[PDB]
DNA sequence: CAAGACCAATCTTTACACTCTGTGAGTATTAAAGTTACCTATAGCGCCAAGTGCGCAAAGGATGAGCTAGTTTTT
């Protein structure tokens, strides 16, 4: 019933208004504080409705002199009742006079129908304003209109923590005031009597016995709530989640013959709960709340058109949440509380439904989990989670490890739409240059895909009027539509760009994009991995894997070594006797001192042969790092993979080298060679295993892998920065 | 914020008045060189000067220094956040509504109220020696001592650029002692620049009282301020506010309506009609906008001339683009706080969808 | 440093081991009574050490006469300080004659050296036993021992829920026992003339008001630990999460210098706090431990090679425990409680120690909920989830709702090794018969897979005495192995089998494999859906789409209808009316009357035209299945897809009249075709609501589905029935 | 015309002087430690020297190019 809540100049609120309250509708968020001042703004306006004696709220600034609190109630089920002619009662004549006379008698007869065209809302506003005296004014300066809305719109709160579970006084109060009986034409006296004579062994000893204990009992009488609950109490059969469980439940079961609608605030209703208990519990609020539905083809006895409750939750559980977007679906929504940059609380929606189907099945831990974030940064492939999420380099960046990182496709950003919440949840969204411009080998042009047509079009603004930043955006826009034919020259047979390097291009898109918050990379998370200043890195870890990972395959390793050693050439033979002498094994015995010896120098000889083998076939220290960085399903350059240029038909004699080079000494990388294997995490950390040792400080090692990886630590460093920049503000 | 020497060296004073320290001369106050006397009715304009130490001064003033000193919310003026519409919203739940305005806002203001307002956000020290202190020294460059009235000191021009700050933070304790007043009576009251809404949600005649404009009068004359009796209204159930109609007649508890009526909208109705009837650009921005391309600044340096329908186009596409703004405006307004009506809605919707159309018309045309 | 806790005939226990602890020792489960139990346990057996009188513990069955508890301590660090010639002072010889002296006096020249000063741990075992009278006693009847035990390993409860945070008893407590500083030495006469001497104007006033005041309020005199506490706070500069932080952190840092090791427990860490909150909690936790932690290289001043003490955390948050298993590693260990069937406390340990580091880096909030699970069900595909997760499909069920369900992959099934808690945590692994029987068009035999031929040996279990019923799987495995070749014939070229319809062996199959909690679908998720028995629902689903999805892209309905009737004709050309008139959009704009006929007798013509093509071009209605589940990425009866087969160059008839299909009538339906699309959920809904609205009564209903879809409702009626097997042990 | 109603915060507390160690009758009578304060600041557009500037606003090639700027309110 309650549409609207506003405050102003009262605890930690300047300005805030509250709105399009659905039945379900959550609150969560950092900053308990606003929490906090909400429910005592709440329960003291309806203690002042009840004319209760309380302490006036404090004010956020000096320099004011008024704090108001206004409440919109929507009073239009009632009007439809009162006003018809099938109702004659005392109260329904009561109810109109003090809220549907004063403003109904001050109209005409050309507006009174026009008020009833059956698709109006008509709405009572009450506004409480405390000077700076502590003095209370209101808006209505009649209490009789404040008894009816107080009585007509109860307000409940539950706390979970701190519960008494031996005190039923809520649950009494719920049923005492949600009844449809005249309990004052019982007769005393005759229940007395049948009491009596049900148990008597002499006619009159019931009573007798009763008088006695009233004449040394007397008391003040029994009020007329009290009568009921004794009435109540004798007729039913017996006297934390359940308790909670039971309150919503009666709630929702006894407002469906009164047009009587309370609010009801629960705060943290998974204290001390199991997942899967408190998944239950939305579940059974599920099934009552749709048992009790008659919409469409659904009739039949039992089944009300009656107005649903609002209901407030407060929760820091993700399950309570994804099990309320998952079944209530319309019918709720997620509030964000938040904080400003001097220090106010602030009140934003956060979208929880979404139109597809499929998202709303596969709903699990991870997107509930993506609302209790303060930075989220979205990915694609699953490389970026095991570069992102590792331990040791996470250690070195403690602003970085604050963020959450997110697999999201092109439909699941559409569905979740990280821009409706912008300001509460900052977020990063990482793309590839392959998502806009795609580069053939046969015809030497570049292509726009229709991502960058979408993002052209966003950009290109229409109906606007001039401004000094605006056109240039809008001709380095129009340099972008140049790019639509964009013909370029390449060498070494669709491999290498000879000019027009993409290094400049992709500043120009991230400079462009940084508004829609948007960052391309300019190569592939392994393409970052290894570069020319970290193919050494690269090296000594595969003589690593070389030195730890090869055993002996036999169980004595001298007899093999020595009759291996004695076949087989060790210097022209070297290849066959690696093969046929060391194994990938998760287990790596100890031999002795001369074994030991012998398989370091054939360890050794092996290294060096590789090393002047991929020295000499390939030229310069720029096709080795294109063979690897190709090896590990990836494209350089030409954004070509290599199985695209197989496909495609070119540089067949690169391609012929490179599987040359897997058929043979490099036979122990091809498990590792395959995407999602998991070579990111050794690499990295033997990486820093290996700078840290070298450098001591902790400055040196984080400037080293700066040196080492610029891309990477230049996006971890922005995302830092962002952080950092609005931290004073997503912190409780 | 505490602004001290340092503070006026590295920050206020970077590099326009960086060579009076070092030399140990006194801050020259703006001499009547700097200014003009740009005359608009019977008003005058203090204009200065772009290449002028003093407007850099102005510039860092306004950034750095007169913009973290607190306000009252009663102002909806020249503050970051507030507009017009902020100014009317509050008075929809009243009944009776009454308007004030204060004569010579920005004249009457004087200057030791200036220098006692910002005293405790400068320390008490010397700037220049034993000879000049740093807040006589600020005060310099957001003064002038006025030429037609010799007998009068420094005052408040109202063309420069700190003054609407300096306007709003001296104006902060007689707004606090009129909402303390009307907080009293309930009565909502809001300002904007110098105009004073008030608004009265109950069934009473103290609106149109001559006891609630002499209040308003005694509390204004602690700082010498008057009003004018020209523009004194007080009605009931609706009123007019250039062109910004709040209606609510209420009987208790009512929630009134804001619109604008159809004389506020009459120019931009006659520019649609004119344009959708074929009517030259040339007899559409001189006779409605009132933009003309005068024959002493007609392309200056350039004798090609050949430009006037592109000149005018555009002129028209961003009067369009301004008043779509300003509708768009109106409808976030609206959005945020629901209180516009229904078939006003439907008419600026309309309005807005046929500004688009001949926008695209006028764009299609250009490009044939 | 407890290792060993015993109780038997307690409470809820009947007899209950737990050894082996570590650090960071982390307690979850459904059964709080239990944990509630071993608390009170440890909190009964501690007051019972320091002769405290409190109310003995219940028995759980009275026909028996004892309940004991008993405690294993490691006296290994305290016999190696003490039994050193160099140190002598009197704690340590008193110690030695209170735990080490019995033991020791009993041993020859033999033992002693050589054979206990090398490696081996010092173990004390100290039994309390209650009798049927409350009577208690002890194993050791010496005062003095008890108590040297309580002050060596000291006990400290924490309990988060019901905390006051103006109570700083725990931290005094820890900082008064945990120092090693003498202040007897400090005596009251010099201290008080240093305060008179530092603050006077006149010399003595400052003793002689002392005096004055200690006269009037003369009281018991200080005790030693009141003065320690004095004089902390005299010397210190000042006095929910911030105090648990604390108290960690002092426990940790206080007890690099001693020899006394505390025992801390925590109940609810995590209570009325964010997500976030907990993270930063334990990584602050982890970064402190690994501050003091001098191994290998590590060294220097600062660091030290001090045992750590023994927390155990009891908690319901997967954060905690995902941060946990994420941070510490192989120092932390997870228990799981549950019930058994006659009612009692069981105690297991859930495996959470990883050796891939991949899969500790992409460690999420998925993998921490499975540990918070009953039931879970495997699954590789992303298909399996969009199936299972159906919440109409669940809500006729509510019995699987119950079970959660993961993708995992080999590696993840390995690394996760849900065999270790078998026993607490029921799971099932469901698979298709493609991952053990490879079949081949050009060869015509089977062969079989390396998991096949893993699970062959497996289950062959040599080192065994007959048992009756145990060579039925030996002739089982003998068929197995050789069914290798087992020539067959297929008919339609390649396409189906000639009589082996791969159900005699998947049941055989599945029957040797129950014991390993493995299933084998004959089919997979799409041919399960699709079959012989659903064709009428597909149709109708199909035309449904038609009929809803299909708008036309004119904005002007009437007149592209009227210029597309008049241009192309309703009979034989009625594909290329129905591709350039009707599209696929959002949103479906309402029509006229005469275009809504107009536009129903097109879609009517187009469903009858698709209909008669469908049944005039596949005779055998066979066919037309094995196509519409071989369009949506599937195979059928050979184990062939659309790839597949192109790759092998068999069955070009059929492939083609596929494309033709495909690229000629249902092109609107090709974007609804590809994996992971959102078909299954769409085709489940609407199903399932044509079957309700049919039938009304569940069990109606339930059986239809049952009949439309055998292989599903087969697969959830075993897991339901499972879980309620299974029911009363794993739910509190 | 003249008028009672003349903001909040300006850092926060706390406390006897004496010669006498228990007592004090000025014509107009706070102040010194502790403990935090905090602001805080950077390119129309491009170029080379990489921000402290210079040049140009025709390309381009160092001074022909060439060129405008929205609504409303206060006022």
């Amino acid at each position: 019933t309650i549409e609207s809540i506003r405050v102003k100049n009262l605890l930690s609120f300047d300005d805030v208004i509250l709105r399009d309250f659905r039945d379900i509708n959550c609150i969560i968020g950092r900053n308990n504080v606003g929490k906090s001042n909400l429910l005592k703004v709440i329960r003291y306006f309806y203690a002042k409705l009840e004319n209760k004696k309380v302490i006036p709220l404090d004010f956020h600034t000096n320099y004011n002199a008024v704090g108001e609190i206004t409440f919109t109630f929507d009073t239009t089920r009632i009007k439809k009742i009162v006003t018809s002619r099938k109702n004659n009662g005392r109260f329904h004549k009561h109810i109109y006079n003090t809220l549907f006379k004063s403003s109904s008698v001050k109209l005409n007869f050309e507006e009174l129908i026009a008020r009833k065209n059956s698709t109006n809302k008509s709405f009572f506003s009450l506004t409480l304003t405390i000077c700076k005296d502590d003095s209370v004014m209101w808006s209505v300066d009649d209490p009789k209109v404040r008894s009816l809305l107080a009585t007509l719109y109860p307000f409940l709160y539950i706390e979970t923590r701190h519960i008494d579970l031996y005190d039923w006084n809520p649950i009494w109060k719920l049923i005492s005031n949600l009844n449809s009986f005249n309990f004052d034409d019982v007769d005393h006296d005759e229940l007395v009597n049948f009491l009596d004579e049900k148990i008597s062994s002499r006619k009159g000893d019931y009573k007798k016995y009763i008088d006695r204990v009233v004449s040394v009992i007397d008391t003040k009488p029994y009020t007329y709530k009290e009568k009921v609950i004794n009435y109540i109490k004798v007729a039913i059969k017996g006297d934390s989640n359940k308790f909670l469980e039971t309150l919503l439940h009666l709630l929702i079961t006894l407002t469906r013959t009164e047009f009587i609608s309370p609010i009801v605030y629960i705060d943290e209703p998974e204290v001390g709960l199991h997942p899967k208990l408190a998944e239950s519990f939305v579940s059974n609020l599920n099934k009552i709340y749709s048992k009790f539905k008659k919409t469409s083809e659904l009739s039949g006895p039992g089944r009300y058109k009656t107005p649903y409750p609002n209901i407030f939750y407060s929760t820091h559980s993700p399950s309570i949440l994804k099990q309320t977007i998952k079944l209530f679906g319309k019918d709720q929504q997620v509030l964000h509380f938040s904080k400003k940059k001097d220090g106010s609380t602030r009140v934003n929606k956060i979208n929880s439904t979404y139109s597809d189907e499929r998202f709303l099945n596969i709903f699990s831990d991870n997107e509930a989990r993506l609302f209790f974030s303060e930075y989220i940064v979205f990915v694609e492939g699953a490389t970026e989670l095991e570069l992102f999420r590792n331990l040791s380099l996470l250690n070195l960046y403690p602003a970085f490890s604050l963020a959450d990182i997110y697999d999201a496709n092109e439909v699941i950003l559409a569905n979740i739409n990280p821009g409706y919440s912008k300001a509460s949840i900052p977020f990063v969204i990482i793309k590839d240059i392959d998502t806009l411009i795609d580069y053939s080998i046969k015809t030497e042009k570049f292509s726009l895909r229709p991502l960058f047509e979408k993002m052209i079009k966003e950009l290109t603004k229409e109906f606007d009027y001039y401004d000094t930043g605006f056109g240039r955006v809008r001709k380095e826009i129009d340099l972008f539509s140049d790019i639509q034919s964009s013909t370029k020259k390449h060498m070494d047979s669709g491999l290498f760009f000879k000019r027009f390097s993409l290094h400049n291009l992709s500043s120009r898109i991230n400079k462009v994009s940084r508004k829609l918050n948007r960052y391309f990379m300019t190569t592939t998370i392994e393409g970052a991995l290894i570069n020319e200043q970290s193919l050494p890195y690269f090296f000594n870890w595969i003589g690593d894997v070389i030195l730890t990972q090869m055993t002996i395959n036999n169980p004595n390793p001298d007899k093999f070594i020595e009759a291996m050693r004695r076949r087989y050439n060790i210097k022209s033979q070297v290849v066959p006797l690696f093969k046929s002498v060391f194994c990938i094994g998760l287990n790596h015995p100890v031999y002795s001192s001369a074994v030991d010896k012998q398989a370091l120098r054939i360890k050794l000889s092996f290294l060096n042969y590789l090393k002047r083998k991929v020295y000499s076939d390939f030229n310069n220290e720029k096709e080795i790092v294109l063979a690897l960085r190709l090896a590990f399903g990836g494209k350089t350059e030409t954004q070509y993979t290599l199985d695209k240029l197989r496909k495609d038909g070119e540089a067949e004699l690169f391609r012929e080298k490179i599987k040359n080079y897997k058929n043979n000494e490099l036979f122990f990388l091809e498990p590792q060679m395959t995407k999602t294997s998991g070579w990111v995490t050794t690499f990295l950390n033997y990486t820093i295993e290996k700078i840290t040792s070298e450098e001591s400080d902790d400055d040196r090692i984080r400037q080293k892998l700066s040196f080492i990886f610029p891309e990477i630590i230049s996006i971890i460093e922005q995302a830092s920065s962002s952080i950092e920049a609005e931290e004073s503000s997503l912190t409780g | 914020i505490l602004v001290d020497k340092v503070f006026y060296e590295k920050i206020l004073s970077v590099e326009s008045f960086k060579e009076n320290i070092i030399t140990q001369s006194a801050i020259p106050k703006i001499s009547n060189k700097e200014v003009r006397l740009i005359s608009s009715g019977s008003k005058i304009f203090y204009a200065i000067n772009n290449t002028s130490p003093h407007s850099h001064v102005q510039l860092r003033l306004n950034r750095f220094f007169l913009s973290h000193i607190p306000l009252n919310s009663a102002a909806k003026a020249f503050v970051r956040g507030g507009s017009y519409l902020k100014y009317l919203e509050p008075h929809i739940y009243g009944s009776s509504y009454c308007r004030l305005d204060i004569s010579s806002f920005f004249n009457n203001i004087s200057f030791d109220d200036v220098k006692q307002s910002l005293s405790p956000y400068i320390k008490d020290e010397y700037l220049i020696g034993t000879e000049q202190k740093l807040i006589d020294a600020i005060l310099n460059s957001v003064g002038y001592e006025s030429p037609i009235r010799k007998d009068k000191g420094m005052i408040i021009p109202m063309g420069f650029r700190t003054s609407p700050a300096i306007s709003n933070i001296v104006f902060r304790k007689m707004d606090l002692l009129i909402q303390d007043f009307c907080a009293k009576k309930g009565v909502i009251y809001s300002r904007y620049a110098d105009d004073m809404l008030f608004s009265n949600p109950r069934e009473s005649k103290l609106l149109m009282s001559d006891y609630f404009i002499d209040e308003i009068s005694s509390l204004l004359s602690i700082m010498g301020f008057n009003i004018n009796q020209s523009k004194y209204i007080s009605r009931e159930k609706e009123i007019s506010i250039n062109g910004y109609v709040i209606e609510n007649k209420g009987g208790n508890g009512s929630i009134g309506t804001i619109r604008l009526s159809k004389s506020k909208l009459n120019t931009v109705l006659k520019v649609t009609h004119a344009l959708a009837q074929n009517i030259p650009y040339k007899n559409i921005c001189n006779k409605y906008i009132k933009v003309r391309l005068k024959e002493k600044n007609i392309k200056y340096e350039s004798k090609k001339d050949e430009f006037e329908k592109k000149y005018y186009r555009d002129q028209l596409i961003n009067y369009l683009g301004g008043y779509r703004s300003y509708l768009i405006s109106l409808v976030k307004f609206h959005s945020e706080y629901k209180c516009v009506n229904s078939d006003f809605i439907i008419q600026i919707n309309g309005i807005l969808n046929d500004i688009q159309n001949h926008i695209q018309k006028i764009k299609k045309n250009r490009r044939l």
